[PDB]
RNA sequence: GUGGGAGAGGGUGGUGGAAUUCCCGGAGUAGCGGUGAAAUGCGCAGAUACCGGGAGGAACGCCGAUGGCGAAGGCAGCCACCUGGUCCACCCGUGACGCUGAGGCGCGAAAGCGUGGGGAGCAAACCGGAUUAGAUACCCGGGUAGUCCACGCCCUAAACGAUGCGCGCUAGGUCUCUGGGUCUCCUGGGGGCCGAAGCUAACGCGUUAAGCGCGCCGCCUGGGGAGUACGGCCGCAAGGCUGAAACUCAAAGGAAUUGACGGGGGCCCGCACAAGCGGUGGAGCAUGUGGUUUAAUUCGAAGCAACGCGAAGAACCUUAC
RNA sequence: AGGCAAGGAGGUAAAAAUGU
RNA sequence: CGCGGGGUGGAGCAGCCUGGUAGCUCGUCGGGCUCAUAACCCGAAGGUCGUCGGUUCAAAUCCGGCCCCCGCAACCA
């Protein structure tokens, strides 16, 4: 319904699901695909093959909206972000440059009890 | 078992074709220790094949073998507390063995009277692209690329 | 509890049950599918191996959700269990009683199991005496269902609430 | 373990306490807005500390990137 | 004293982005979140993820260290201020002015509690859901006190180098910082690591000693009773300090040493698993066993390693009953 | 491209109670 | 009896609600883990859905009778 040709890919990479959101040169997204879109409702939700599949799905979706040029933003390290990256590279997609941006706080609030003991 | 890579076995080649594959197949066919009965059966099957699909009865066999082969096969490992199916590659030798086994299995779960007949039909099927062994191979293949979820454990 | 959905019936004469209770009669698969499409629903095969195969025009996902909920609620509404002994004393007994009471209040069935070993001679007797006393104590919020059941070396008492 | 591009030695003579010069300290912030350590910088403890202070000042100003983004991977 | 020098030392006044969450605007859709697995949980009044803006509140990633400061608790964005101690060089001044410290005053993490503010995250109590035989727990989702600031208390501690402070002396080496130097190497002052002597119950320590001394204080006098009871004192209260007995037992304790074990780490092995064929387990029977029964079912064998075993020959005999 | 590494990762993450 | 909700493996229920599919938890039975027990693991035995019918091709289920039971109603006299 929309279209833009140039743009970004965002990979939020958590434990439980490797989420891929694909977006325009401004910042408003076109489509997003997850492990739970193509099955995978569980622990295997957060799994490298699953992530790869999700990425592929996202790419396909992008291709339907007439999308060519893609810049890569990895946000974090969930289990298969590398796999996802590889998939993206593969898809016959105009894969530009690879960029890693962490939402690591510059020591902010003391987190939950599963990031605790790691101080 | 943790020492040696332990040897893949040597077979004395065939007494009609001069091919170790054939001998292996015969051995596989052989339950209860009667090669000198099962080899006759194999010969009969070959003859039947020759009669029906006007092909070389060695060539047909080879074709069947080629058809029944899996490239990504599935295995069993307990990781995380729970057992997950692990899909990975097959060594050529091992793959061949597997194929042979599956052909054998197909032969024993076919319909007709004399075993020779069943074996012949199975061979024909394999040559074509369908059958029981072929079906099993396909199933195996499907089991991989669907459970490739846990294919981050190459072992 | 699993059946084949949408175009997935491998038949060329599927009998169409509508969304109300009707028997619409003996129809095609394609026609059934079209009917399903018309109501914004899907086609479920509820009795697959007969003469004319069964096409029920229902909502599948919702049905399955309902089924899953049913399966859940039934098991978890629960049986909660306490394991005593032959030789039981006072404070411990009181504690156990309290626990049982708490469980009852929660809204769950109570089960009193005893673990036996050492001369099956006056094992049923003491077991009965203690268990019956327990029952007597909690004949305010709990009642008796399966009376003292020593079945070899497996004694079990089942206790159900007064106001669930 | 860092052993080919000793970041102290390659860049010549200068002052540590000059924060308006950004290309001089561009050596010292790594790929991200992260400082290089003693195994990478090749500075005296005291000297290193001074450098860090300077970098912090620069960050507060703006000149040197506060948090950058890791290109290539 | 002059002359420097390092420092997250301490307080006061700011302010810097990353992050979080909140709230809008966008665009977007069916799940997200979670986990050993899941469920609660939130999401079609459109969540999550994604960009734009702010609203807040905390804490400050890297540098960062095994480092530095402080008496100790402790202390880290960064600046500014006020301000501690310290260390050196000069040996310039004073001329034994020192060292300790019963009491006392003073500080004194974190929690608590009072009063008011703030309130994002976290998060006792508390409610959930799972785990479970039971779960008041670990796992997961909320969530209030509280964390934060201010005043005022409290004042305990693995307040620990489990090592009081002061000085002197007694082999080195090595790294670490920090100063002075005639600056490939000295010299001082810290912080570690390895060790001469020596000590010590050893482990260890070993110019930062637990060595060898002296000085002065603190406390020890078996464990448990018990940091309790009584009193006294302090505290708004929690409690704290101070500190017994009666009784009661022949051990309480430490170091190591063998071994034993470990749901400790490495390396190996075995038909141990895997890979493979085919059985037992199911059918019937053949046995032997348990069990019962019975006049007697002779006796023993007990997880592997008892169970087609002693029995490699029970009609009598055997043969014990 | 390797020789040995120096680091950031997420897989190990089954739960296991006693004595006739 | 007046009205409504249901009777399901030995006991409690999921299915009834969309007509085909009756499962699970506990109890009995046996083995195995084990040094033994607990749990555990795996099964065996155990219902035709109170039940008679009808509807329906297939009834647990839609529906009616009856048993009933429960809950209520036994009120103004
Ligand atoms: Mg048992």
């Amino acid at each position: 319904k929309r279209q833009v040709a140039s743009g970004r890919a965002y990979i939020h990479a958590s434990y439980n699901n490797t989420i891929v959101t694909i977006t325009d040169p401004d910042g408003n997204p076109i489509t997003w695909s997850s492990g739970g879109v193509i099955g995978y409702k569980g622990s295997r939700k957060g799994t490298p093959y699953a992530a790869q599949l999700a990425a592929l799905d996202a790419a396909k979706k992008a291709m339907a909206y007439g999308m060519q040029s893609v810049d890569v933003i990895v946000r974090g390290t969930g289990a298969g972000r590398e796999q996802a990256i590889r998939a993206l590279q593969a898809s016959g997609l105009q894969v530009k440059s690879i960029v890693d941006d962490t939402p690591v706080p510059h020591n902010g609030c003391r987190p939950k009890k599963k990031f605790r003991k790691a101080s | 078992a943790r020492r040696r890579r332990a040897e893949v076995r040597q077979l004395q080649p065939d007494l009609v074709y001069g091919d170790v594959l054939v001998t292996a197949f015969i051995n596989k066919i052989m339950r209860d220790g009667k090669k000198n009965l099962a080899a006759r059966i194999f010969y009969d099957a070959c003859k039947i094949i020759q009669e029906k699909t006007g092909q070389e009865p060695l060539k047909v066999f080879k074709q069947a073998v080629e058809n029944v082969k899996p490239r990504m096969e599935v295995r069993s490992r307990r990781v995380g507390g729970a057992n997950y199916q692990v899909p990975m590659e097959v060594s050529p030798r091992r793959q061949q063995s597997l194929a042979l086994r599956w052909l054998v299995q197909a032969a024993n779960q076919r319909p007709e009277r004399r075993a020779a007949v069943r074996i012949a039909h199975e061979l024909m099927d394999a040559a074509e692209g369908k059958g029981g062994a072929v079906k099993k191979k396909e199933d195996v293949e499907r089991m991989a690329e669907a459970n490739r979820a846990y294919a981050h454990y190459r072992w | 509890k699993e059946y084949l959905t949408n175009e997935r019936i491998r038949a060329k004469q599927v009998r169409v049950v509508g969304p109300d209770g009707k028997q619409l009669g003996i129809m095609d698969t394609r026609e059934a599918l079209r009917l399903a499409q018309e109501m914004d629903l899907d086609l479920v095969l509820v009795g697959p191996n007969a003469d004319p195969p069964v096409a029920r025009i229902m909502d599948y996902s919702k049905w399955r959700y309902e089924q899953q909920m049913a399966e859940k609620e039934a098991r978890k509404t629960e049986v909660k269990s306490i394991k005593f002994r032959v030789k039981i004393d006072e404070h411990d007994y009181q504690t156990k009683l309290g626990h049982i009471k708490r469980f009852l209040q929660e809204g769950h069935k109570v089960k009193v199991t005893i673990m036996f070993r050492g001369r099956e001679v006056a094992h049923p007797e003491l077991g009965e005496r203690i268990l019956n006393r327990v029952t007597e104590d909690l004949k305010d919020l709990a009642v008796v269902e399966m009376k003292p059941e020593m079945l070899g070396r497996d004694m079990n008492m089942l206790l159900a609430p007064v106001k669930v | 373990p860092s052993r080919k591009a000793k970041v102290k030695a390659t860049l010549g003579e200068f002052d540590l306490r000059d924060y308006r010069n950004v290309e001089v300290l561009k050596r010292f912030l790594s790929e991200t807005g992260k400082i290089l350590p003693r195994r990478r910088t090749g500075l005296s403890a005291k000297e290193q500390r001074i450098l860090a202070k300077t970098i912090k000042r620069a960050r507060i100003l703006g000149l040197l990137p506060f948090t950058e983004k890791l290109v290539r991977k």
